[PDB]
RNA sequence: UCCCCCGUGCCCAUAGCGGCGUGGAACCACCCGUUCCCAUUCCGAACACGGAAGUGAAACGCGCCAGCGCCGAUGGUACUGGGCGGGCGACCGCCUGGGAGAGUAGGUCGGUGCGGGGG
RNA sequence: UUGACUGGGGCGGUCGCCUCCUAAAAGGUAACGGAGGCGCCCAAAGGUCCCCUCAGGCGGGACGGAAAUCCGCCGGAGAGCGCAAGGGUAGAAGGGGGCCUGACUGCGAGGCCUGCAAGCCGAGCAGGGGCGAAAGCCGGGCCUAGUGAACCGGUGGUCCCGU
RNA sequence: AAAAUG
RNA sequence: CGCGGGGUGGAGCAGCCUGGUAGCUCGUCGGGCUCAUAACCCGAAGGUCGUCGGUUCAAAUCCGGCCCCCGCAACCA
């Protein structure tokens, strides 16, 4: 079993939770100690595309406008399996660096 | 036979644990006051109980000496006492069932027993059974 | 599968007949029979009748 | 080197056969096949220079992959070598690579095991898969005679997506495992 | 072992300590000088 | 609104183990491959990427079961702040407040916020 | 000059520090009361990032004990955690790997403990660094023992003093 | 100029 | 009661604080010399290292528990 929870060691407040299918990537914006989420990005169970990798970004993409549209920007990464890698959102507006 | 030991006298307070009730056996030996029993008495107890009617039945006998007793050669302070010397013993609060015989008459029984407590160094009282159990 | 580490394939696979001389292959003691068989004691008097 | 009988026939006449012997329903709830681990034990890696690598990859030409120096895991002092380092050499064929040698073992090396009259139907015993120790390291097409400087066998392992022996003992018995009843 | 490590070409110390015949000789690594900032602090 | 499912948190075993049937349209997984990214002291097993033919057998989800596990009263005592008698002593007892642990009856194969996809 | 403790003194034992217990459910708590350690060790046994999860038990396996190494189930911790014991711990403090050297410099809010003087924890700011995409973590080591005021000198260094 | 007993 | 020394093949002594190699003399056994015995000569064997366990990869060896063996003290009233 995984025990990953590479997470856990989450500390400064929300939480980009992600989760990749075998075909669509979900991404999550996630506030804890008072167990709640805001902002999301599915893959498919948006639309767009059906390549993972081209879609991963168009979907982080999806977070930022989403997102930074409720005054959301500096946050931290997340998704334990993860293996920080191909599944990406490599890209600009929120301010959760990488 | 183990662990590591010489350990501290303790005291014997009401007898919260001084009052069983026959396991095994027949009849039984129940105690009245509590005191510490030397493995000395046990035996010296057992035995004539055994030998009062040779070639009997079964004796059973729920207290166990564990409890080191320990003691000074003769002289005065200077840590703890040589320890043990004479032995062991077990401690019985007033109620805890001593021994138990089985297999045999009352009459035969009932007196077997009666001599074992003028072994021990205390007061005691005799009992059938009938009573306690789990059942419905 | 990875680097200088592994060694090859080419035919060292279904290259059947691979010259079974090597030693055998489904080739003798299929696990059935060969020489002779039993010496058998007594069900064997050819001394005489 | 990519597809071979074994694995063929496995398909296109040992999966209809069972199918049936048995009686499955879904092709998954059937007997795969899908491990093999050669591993070999050795001895030590003791005194005079016991480079033995050597043995290491004359197991790699009888199989494909590269072996694992095994290493110690605790240390008794009763027979040598403690703590750590040591040997206990070990490889995983997987799909492709696993097939073929076993095709190649059970049509060349078996044959020649010494003398040879069958396996050890008992080997599994029940528990879901096989088992089974040749001596020699020769006894292997690629491997020759003027190459190995001292026997050294070891013990194979195999596993299947079965449970019951029965049924591991079929599918087995069907891929040509011949077996000493 | 005492050991302190002497920035190559100037003064400063580090007041480590090593464990010699375990491994050692040749101790050196990058500390942070008095003297401006960082170098790499040998041994003696 | 009420169902189904994919992410997540909370309560932290009454959700556990083991049994028993079910679910593939969706989802999810297993699967299809190893050219590229990156991979395993040897294995694409696991990590990973590219694909979707086949499957619900694995695994997961959802139900039912009490045999194991876990929970578990009420009563009643043990012990006990405080106060107080008897006896030479060893010890025994009352008044006034608190009050288990075991054991019994019995309970339990979950509960519950948030965001999503589908009728 | 030839110490003190001490159920008289001598003889004997001991003299500082760590861990259980005694200790009566906050701390603290005696006795020549019960029972064990320390006067070191790691240049990786330290940073950080990324992975892995034990011990046993049961089968099955060439040499092969009753655990050498393999495969398969079961096994939430009984292993591990350098050395005593204890507490803690796999949702890692354990096992492995890649880069490293924060086993930094200047400091230090606020506390713990406490007769003194000592001992202990420590967020944060500055400088210049490490590891990570990042959030971040880094002023030695899972934690408590591994230590000694002053005085007198020795080696260095430097803005100071120098009759 | 020479290495015990029965 | 307390200190401290010591239990190793058959006898008498090493080896132990500096853990992995048991050493010496005597005697036991076999073969020679001699008419024969000694002597002398050549060649072998033989040890759960006192016991019950602990630490270690490993204990004759280091740490505790008794069992016999040996010595030294046991003083003022």
């Amino acid at each position: 079993k995984f025990r990953v929870r590479n997470r856990i060691k989450r500390t400064g407040r929300l939480r980009l939770s992600v989760f990749r299918s075998l075909k669509h990537i979900y991404a999550q914006i996630i506030d804890d100690e008072k167990g709640v989420t805001l902002v999301s990005a599915s893959s498919l169970a948006l639309k767009l595309k059906g390549n993972k990798t081209e879609v991963a970004r168009q979907v982080g993409r999806a977070l930022a406008e989403k997102a930074l549209a409720l005054g959301i920007k500096q946050v931290a990464f997340d998704r334990g399996p993860y293996k920080y890698h191909g599944r990406v959102k490599a890209l600009a507006e929120g301010a959760r660096e990488g | 036979r183990m662990k590591y030991r010489k350990q501290q006298r303790g005291r014997l307070k009401g007898a919260t644990k001084g009052g069983d009730y026959v396991a095994f056996g027949d009849y039984g030996l129940v105690a009245l006051e509590p005191a510490w029993i030397t493995a000395q008495q046990i035996e010296a107890a057992r035995v004539a109980m055994v030998r009062h009617f040779r070639r009997g039945g079964k004796i059973f006998i729920r207290i166990f000496p564990d409890k080191p007793y320990t003691k000074k050669p003769l002289e005065v302070r200077m840590g703890k006492g040589k320890g043990n010397v004479e032995g062991y013993v077990a401690v019985v609060k007033p109620g805890r069932v001593m021994f138990e015989v089985a297999g045999v008459t009352e009459e035969q029984a009932m007196e077997a027993l009666r001599i074992a407590g003028h072994k021990l160094p205390i007061k005691t009282k005799i009992v059938r059974r009938d009573a306690y159990d789990e059942a419905q | 599968m990875k680097e200088g580490i592994h060694p090859k394939l080419v035919p060292a696979r279904i290259i059947c007949g691979c010259g079974n001389v090597i030693e055998t292959y489904s080739t003798k003691p299929e696990i059935y029979v060969e020489v002779c068989s039993k010496c058998h004691p007594f069900y064997t008097g050819q001394q005489r009748f | 080197p990519l597809d071979v009988a074994l694995k063929r026939k496995y398909y296109e006449e040992v999966r209809p056969e069972l199918i049936r012997r048995f009686g499955y329903q879904n092709v998954w709830e059937v007997p795969r096949l899908e491990k093999v681990v050669i591993n070999q034990g050795l001895g030590e890696a003791k005194e005079d220079a016991r480079i033995l690598e050597k043995a290491a990859q004359e197991l790699a030409l009888i199989t494909g992959q590269k072996p694992a120096v095994t290493r110690a895991k605790k240390s008794i002092s009763n027979f040598k070598l403690r703590k750590g380092m040591p040997i206990g050499l070990r490889v995983t064929l997987r799909r492709d690579r696993m097939w073929i040698f076993l095709e190649k073992l059970l049509n060349v090396a078996l044959p020649r095991i010494r003398d040879f009259r069958g396996l050890n139907p008992n080997s599994f015993d029940g528990r879901g898969n096989y088992n089974l120790g040749l001596r020699e390291q020769l006894i292997f097409p690629e491997i020759t005679y003027d190459m190995v400087d001292a026997l050294r066998g070891m013990d194979i392992a195999v596993v299947t997506t079965a449970e019951t022996d029965e049924e591991a003992r079929a599918l087995l018995e069907l891929l040509g495992f011949p077996f000493r009843k | 072992l005492l050991l302190e490590c002497t920035e190559c070409k100037r003064r400063n110390y580090a007041t480590e300590k090593n464990k010699r015949n375990t491994p050692n000789k040749l101790e050196l690594r990058k500390y942070c000088p008095w003297c401006r900032k960082h170098t790499v602090h040998r041994e003696v």
